[PDB]
């Protein structure tokens, strides 16, 4: 009478009632509970199935079906207040979930229900979208499709890119997965048209479900070579090393074996540089804050771009390449074999205290070249460009940490360590 | 551990390397923590890189409400201490290979940076926005004629920022000096 | 409309020619980046003939432009590949594709 | 294994089922059980044996048997009802008394009306079918019907099931005899 | 046309509509990492030496990685531990991998085998710090891909006996049972009529494929040998009763290793030396008494029925032999 | 040593433990019970063995191939692909040559019953409503025809399920499109040239097959009024098939029956 047209509102909504009677009809539809003796449990089970099926005959399920029916059309719980009241209002949320929960009690364990009503079920999934009722209805929907194979017959193109759909806007939900599973499978026979369609229409994106790919460990090695330049006491800003290979395998296990060089930066002052968290797939290069190079693309952020050189190669055995670092007006430069490459990562930030850094996954035997103490120079540095075995401080001794922390494969003997200071030291009295 | 603290950590498993078990424990019934393991245990530890996270509705000086004519998120806290927040929205745009463009449009018209280059990237929305006594700086997906979002503030707007991000887990109270490299 | 990286050089002298055999390894991958096939996961090379159109045409015309000992990236279009249907539950319609294909043997 | 059975006859459901272990184990516990001395000491072994399988569920357990069938003649009531016999050769008054304090104790008809429904289609021999199998015989030689020429449907079935009410009644059991009417 | 209207599946709509997956993320520190507890083994020349710096790297290391692509980031297989969401969603999702290949469905495990990988199932068994849900899983999903179609079609002609008229069928009329001693159950010769077994090999880059009507192709004999090293390490475990059985709990350590050593006996694999070596990981007078859970011994009891079928066919094999 | 073992094992566990999950204790008595009895899985077996020869060992390797198709596409739900891998299969297993030299191993292999409750499925979901998958239903009808008539036995085992298949033989009538398969026709070639078979068709089915050729005499065929027919006051399709059925029922080897 309200829902009509706009009549004068001398109308009974008995709110409480209604939502009193649906909470008396859900318990009087309640299971047996599983912590029950058996011959009592089969009574219960048995005084359930006739109440269900004396509730059949009346053909309550429709009459429920068209009193959601009426109460869907309006949207929201504030859209509901103005037109029927405050209480009504606040209250419809409440009971369109009750009368989905009835709706579900009242079929839950019955086949011959479900095969009876199988033919609303265009309407049910069809309304899905609801956001309000979506529990309720993937309940319902649930209950009935494990049932009754009849169910699963009607099931169309439609209502699979429907559920699809609501999982991709819904989120991950575990139900929705439970409910493709059911039509997948029903009573130990198969639907090969339902496992198709689910097939090649849920997971050739890849964007849903959730991912899986194996990958190589990767880690990190530097020295204790740390570059800070500001205002005051520079370094020349001027670096060079080199690198050289002995053995190599492109392909060690499944993929390609990982090895970049490169300079990586750090965070202010202080070691431990972002990026990656740590043994993971990724090493210089794949972030914001270390520049590598692979024979190939040059890496910064996980984002690959080939470069052109002369005679295309990946690092193989016997290569030596070189490394130039000049800080304030041009960037990190590379040379493979001599002459230099044609990429080069101009205009990045010079916050940090640069170090060099090689990382490899596996079957790998790198040797930095550093002059003096520390080896010879295969190729004639650049002008200007020093290097790390002169970038060492003055009377302290240089070796090669991995990257961050203790990554050694010991035993629990490990020496596991908190935060750090910034070096304590990273102009006269006036 | 605090600054600067090593130490080393001993569940068991090496009985000829438990010092002083046997002074005492071994007497009064005390078993080591994971005696009868075959594997050693996981080590869980507090990572250090902020990664975002769904707000919680259990969470004090932070509340998220949501509404919806358009939509929107609307912001709330309830604090007596401020700081900057970082908050970033689900999910990202994808920018195929062709397109590579991204304009600021303010309450006029075009007036910002010139931040255009995107091969193949997913930008996450996001702004970076300080804590005031009445937060009520909100997201709203509004229509001209192509994706836009209005990240409406409201008074005390000078250090709120609201772009598009790809991910970047860096905590801490700056405007810029962000990490960039233009490869040649 | 398939284009190819060299990655490492198969020294240009024996090509795959019509009337042969040709053994390549190869791990095929999406344009995103996720990986869709292998030929090192099965560890067992693949094994296919020159002209009788038994692999798709962009893996055809890659190899028919290839060398012994060779490694190349293959970079394919979907008319080349799948063609806007692609491949029912793997590919997605309307997709590129890059093949990581190295040559072993030649008959 | 009693437990087993009981709650596999207790669960609800529209038929019973084959149960091929049902059927294999009712064999066993029936073929279980069974000058003065030597005919004293039968007699109490029996009543052993007897009682090796009625205290542990089997009384009640071809009871709820008998009422899962519904009156459906077949090779569950066929077992069932040896397994019966097995259980109260003699005058087994204990059994008696289980079986009826039972059955008062649970008021269920799907006892007594599987009973009847069961005494309702035994077996009744058929002129027309002997007389066509005489034909058949003389016309050609038909190798013998097993279920005794077809003419007899489980006659054994038939006995044993008489056999069963009767050892229900044996001895003077006038609590019983009246429950029966 | 609208910010939701792109990152979604439709884009023919201009209305402007949230739903739920856009909730707004705010940059937090209450996150929990995990140490790996196997590392690269990398060593150091450590002597300097004049020709440069050398460090070394042989031993291979791999692992198992989540792609979360609406967050587009990447998370240890072994982290799911914690997640609680998380591990029931991609439990879920395996038994929906197993669910829509159940049957003799082969174009959609032959996608299947793709859509995962070949060899992180090997992995995924093999693993140790596996959370239980997902070794299960993986467990299924590995049988379900490729062995569950033939050893079905296997079971299938379990109970029917032909047996050929061939000479090395009239071999076995001895059926070794005098001078003390009984055979062992599935040793000797068969020479039954038997479903045969044949794979097709997943293949993406071959256009027009004949009919992939079989299977997807799978390694069998790494497969077997991993399945023996696994179950002889399982039966060590357990004989001392350890507090971390692998995946949580001891039946999620046994269930699905034997569940699969199962239905590999089933396939017809494991010849006489191998049946031997199986037969003694169990029987010396083990695996029997041991304290098992009810799954476990209910798997085992299967295991004891094909045990004594492989006996009943010896024996008609054995009839058949002497009536001819 | 093994029977020893496993009594051992299977009473332990339970003298060990009172065991939940039913259907664990129903697998331990049930191998209990298979240890104690032995002969038993010897008598249920050899029933269901068979030999053939040394030389034709690959076609009856075709043979079980296709039996175990068929019975794959039995245990997955009615589809187009299903039905063309099932006739497929049935004309594989019709061109096969061990059909016809081992009758005995196709009732040993139970294609018989296979073939009825593949049938069975297609003819359910309805009675006068639908008869979907009409191909499918006479690959079945002409399969079972077939391997009823070449035989003296298969005739007698068909006979068993000849009760169930008058109950819907009404389907397939009313059309020329298969004067052979059908479940009437079936039943007639179960019951054809055997007066043994004759005989022992008693009367629960012969007056119902009076009632259908009744109804069929009464009511026309909505079938035919909605193909465009003037509509006669009675059915002649049905009613001569039915006709037909009941003279193969009557008369048999040129004796007439005479109880029938």
């Amino acid at each position: 009478a309200l829902s009509k047209k706009v009549k004068l509102p001398t109308i009974d909504l008995p709110i409480e009632s209604v939502s009193l009677s649906l909470q008396d009809l859900i318990g009087y539809f309640h299971p047996p509970d599983e912590h029950l003796e058996h011959e009592d449990k089969q009574n219960r089970l048995r005084a359930l199935k006739n109440r269900q099926n004396l509730f059949q005959e009346e053909g309550m399920i429709n009459l429920v079906l068209e009193c959601i029916d009426r109460l869907h059309v309006y949207s929201s719980a504030a859209h509901f207040a103005d037109v029927a009241g405050r209480e009504a209002g606040e209250s419809w949320k409440s009971i369109l979930n009750s009368l989905y929960e009835l709706l579900a009690a009242l079929i839950r364990g019955n086949r011959k229900n479900c095969a009876q009503f199988s033919g609303s079920l265009d309407w049910l999934i069809s309304r899905l979208e609801r956001l309000e009722a979506s529990s309720g209805i993937l309940e319902v929907l649930h209950c009935v499709l494990v049932e009754s194979p009849e169910a699963l017959n009607i099931i169309k193109e439609g209502h699979i890119k429907s559920i699809i759909s609501l999982l991709d806007k819904h989120g991950r939900n575990h139900k929705v997965l439970d409910v493709l599973c059911s039509l997948c499978v029903c009573h130990g026979v198969a639907v090969r048209s339902n496992q198709h369609l689910i097939c090649d229409n849920l997971l050739p994106g890849r964007d849903l479900l959730l991912q899986t790919r194996l990958v190589n460990h990767v880690s990190s090695m530097r020295p204790n070579i740390f570059l800070g330049v500001s205002e005051g006491s520079a370094q020349y800003k001027k670096w060079y090393y080199e690198l050289m290979v002995d053995h190599t395998e492109p392909f060690v296990t499944a993929e390609a074996t990982h090895l970049r060089v490169g300079w990586a930066s750090t965070e202010g002052y202080s070691p431990y540089p972002g990026g990656g968290e740590e043994w993971g797939g990724n090493g210089v290069g794949d972030d914001l804050f270390s520049y590598g190079f692979d024979g190939l693309h040059l890496w910064s952020g996980c984002i690959a771009r080939t470069v052109s050189s002369p005679n295309q190669h990946l690092l193989r055995t016997d290569d030596v390449i070189s490394c130039c670092l000049d800080l304030s007006a041009p960037s990190i430069s590379f040379r493979i074999n001599g002459q230099p490459v044609q990429g080069m990562f101009e205009n990045f930030n010079i916050d940090g205290l640069f170090f060099p850094v090689v990382s490899f996954s596996a079957g790998i035997k790198v040797r930095f070249l550093l002059g003096g103490r520390h080896g010879e120079f295969k190729f004639l540095p650049p002008p200007g460009y020093a290097a790390c075995y002169e970038a060492v401080l003055p009377k302290e001794k240089l070796k090669v940490e991995h990257s961050r922390e203790y990554k050694q494969e010991r035993t629990y003997t490990r020496d596991l360590l908190g935060p750090t200071v910034s070096l304590t030291q990273a102009v006269p009295v006036d | 551990l605090g600054v600067a603290q090593v130490g080393r950590m001993n569940f068991g498993k090496d009985v000829s390397t438990l010092k002083y078990f046997t002074i005492c424990g071994l007497q009064e019934g005390y078993e080591p923590f994971a005696v009868n393991t075959n594997r050693d245990i996981t080590m869980w530890l507090s990572k250090r890189l902020p990664q975002f996270l769904q707000v919680p509705s259990n969470h004090e000086h932070i509340e998220v409400t949501r509404i919806d004519k358009v939509t929107q998120k609307s912001f709330g806290s309830q604090n007596n201490n401020t700081d900057i927040m970082f908050y970033r929205l689900s999910m990202p745009i994808e920018c195929a290979x062709x397109x590579x463009x991204x304009x600021x449009x303010x309450x006029x018209x075009x007036x910002x940076x010139x931040x255009x280059x995107x091969x193949x990237x997913x930008x996450x929305d996001s702004d970076f926005e300080v804590l005031m006594k009445t937060a009520h700086g909100h997201l709203v997906p509004d229509r001209i004629d192509k994706d836009k979002e209005t990240p409406k503030p409201e008074f005390n707007n000078h250090k709120d920022y609201a772009q598009e991000k790809p991910s970047r887990l860096k905590q801490x109270x700056x405007x810029x000096x962000x990490x960039x490299x233009x490869x040649x | 409309g398939v284009e190819i990286e060299t990655i490492s050089p198969g020294d240009g002298r024996t090509f795959p020619k019509k009337g042969q055999t040709c053994v390549v390894h190869y791990t095929g991958m999406l344009q995103n980046g996720k990986k869709f096939d292998s030929s090192r996961d099965r560890n067992k090379p693949f094994k296919f003939r020159i002209g009788k159109q038994e692999v798709i045409k962009g893996f055809e015309e890659g190899a028919a432009q290839m060398s012994l000992g060779q490694r190349a990236k293959l970079t394919c279009t979907p008319d080349v590949a799948y063609g806007a249907t692609g491949h029912p539950g793997v590919i997605p319609p309307n997709a590129t594709l890059i093949f990581d294909v190295e040559l072993l043997n030649l008959e | 294994l009693i437990l087993l059975f009981s709650r596999t006859a207790l669960t609800e459901k529209c038929k019973l089922e084959e149960d091929f272990l049902y059927m294999a184990y009712a064999d066993i516990m029936a073929k279980s059980c069974h000058s003065f001395e030597e005919k004293e000491m039968e007699k109490q072994k029996l009543l052993y044996q007897q009682a090796r399988l009625h205290d542990r569920g089997a009384a009640e357990m071809v009871l709820q048997t008998i009422s899962a069938s519904k009156g459906e003649t077949g090779p569950m009531v066929a077992a069932t009802l040896k397994l019966g016999i097995a259980i109260l050769n003699g005058g087994n008054s204990t059994v008696q008394q289980k079986m009826l304090d039972y059955l008062k104790e649970k008021k269920d008809v799907g006892f007594f009306q599987s009973l009847a429904g069961l005494m309702q289609s035994c077996s009744v021999l058929d002129l027309n079918a002997f007389e066509r199998q005489n034909k058949a015989e003389g016309l050609g030689m038909v190798t013998e019907e097993g279920s005794g020429e077809k003419v007899l449907q489980d006659d054994e079935f038939t006995c044993d099931l008489f056999r069963f009410l009767q050892l229900l009644c044996e001895g003077h059991n006038s609590d019983f005899q009246n429950y029966l009417r | 046309p609208l910010s939701a209207g792109l990152f979604k599946s439709e884009h023919k709509n201009p209305v402007p509509q949230c739903p739920p997956r856009l909730h707004v993320q705010f940059l937090s520190h209450v996150l929990w990492s995990r140490m790996p507890n196997q590392f690269l083994k990398v060593d150091v020349s450590r002597i300097s030496e004049r020709q440069g710096w050398l460090v070394q790297c042989l031993d291979p290391l791999q692992f198992m990685s989540l792609h979360i692509p609406e967050e587009n980031r990447s998370v240890d297989i072994l982290e799911l531990t914690e997640q609680e969401e998380l591990l029931q969603f991609h439990y879920h999702t395996l038994r929906l991998y197993s669910a829509v290949c159940a049957l003799g469905n082969h174009r959609v495990a032959h996608a299947l085998c793709s859509h995962v990988d070949e060899p992180q199932l090997l992995y995924a068994i093999e693993n140790k710090y596996m959370p239980g849900l997902l070794r299960a899983g993986y467990y299924d999903l590995l049988i379900d891909i490729h062995l569950s179609s033939y050893a079905t079609a296997r079971l299938m002609m379990n109970n029917e006996f032909i047996v050929p008229m061939t000479e090395e069928t009239k071999s076995i009329t001895l059926f070794p049972d005098e001078n003390k001693k009984h055979g062992l159950p599935g040793i000797g010769l068969s020479t039954s009529l038997r479903p045969r077994m044949r794979f097709s090999s997943p293949s993406f880059v071959s256009i027009s494929n004949d009919c992939y009507q079989y299977s997807p192709e799978f390694p069998l004999d790494i497969l077997k040998a991993k399945t023996i090293q696994m179950l002889t390490e399982a039966v060590k475990e357990g004989s001392l009763h350890a507090r971390d059985p692998v995946g949580g709990t001891t039946e999620f350590l046994f269930v699905p290793l034997i569940k699969l050593f199962y239905t590999l006996l089933i396939m017809g694999i494991f010849h006489n030396e191998d049946l031997k070596h199986i037969l003694q990981l169990i029987e010396p007078s083990g695996l029997l008494q041991m304290k098992l859970p009810e799954p476990v011994k209910l798997q085992m009891c299967l295991l004891l029925q094909y045990l004594c079928d492989c006996q009943v066919r010896h024996r008609i094999e054995a009839i058949v032999a002497f009536s001819d | 040593s093994l029977q020893q073992l496993i009594s051992e094992t299977m009473v332990r566990w339970a003298q060990e433990s009172v065991i939940e999950d039913p259907e664990l204790v129903r697998a331990m008595f049930v191998l209990l019970h298979r240890q104690y009895d032995g002969i038993g899985g010897l008598v249920r077996a050899l029933p269901k063995t068979y030999t053939i020869n040394g030389v034709s060992v690959e076609d009856t390797i075709n043979l079980l191939a296709s039996l175990g198709q068929i019975r794959s596409l039995l245990s997955v739900r009615m589809g187009k692909e299903e039905e063309k891998l099932m006739i497929r299969g049935l004309g594989d297993i019709m061109n096969n040559k061990v059909f016809y030299q081992h009758p005995n191993l196709m009732r040993a292999l139970g294609m018989h019953e296979t073939v009825m409750e593949v049938m069975v499925n297609v003819l359910g979901g309805g009675e006068s409503k639908e008869i979907t998958f009409p191909k499918m239903v006479a690959n079945c009808c002409r399969f079972l025809c077939y391997f009823c008539r070449i035989s003296r036995q298969n005739q007698k085992a068909m006979f068993d399920h000849l009760s169930y298949l008058l109950e819907n033989s009404s389907v397939g009538l009313a059309s020329p499109a298969m004067r052979g398969s059908t479940p009437l026709d079936v039943a007639a070639a179960s019951v054809m040239d055997n007066n043994e078979l004759a005989l022992a068709l008693r009367e629960p089915d012969l007056e119902k097959v009076v009632r259908y050729l009744a109804g069929c005499g009464l009511q026309s065929c909505q079938m035919l009024v909605s193909k465009g027919y003037p509509d006669i006051g009675w059915n002649p399709v049905e009613g001569e098939r039915y006709l037909d059925f009941l003279r193969f029922a009557v008369f048999c080897n040129g004796e007439s029956v005479e109880e029938n």
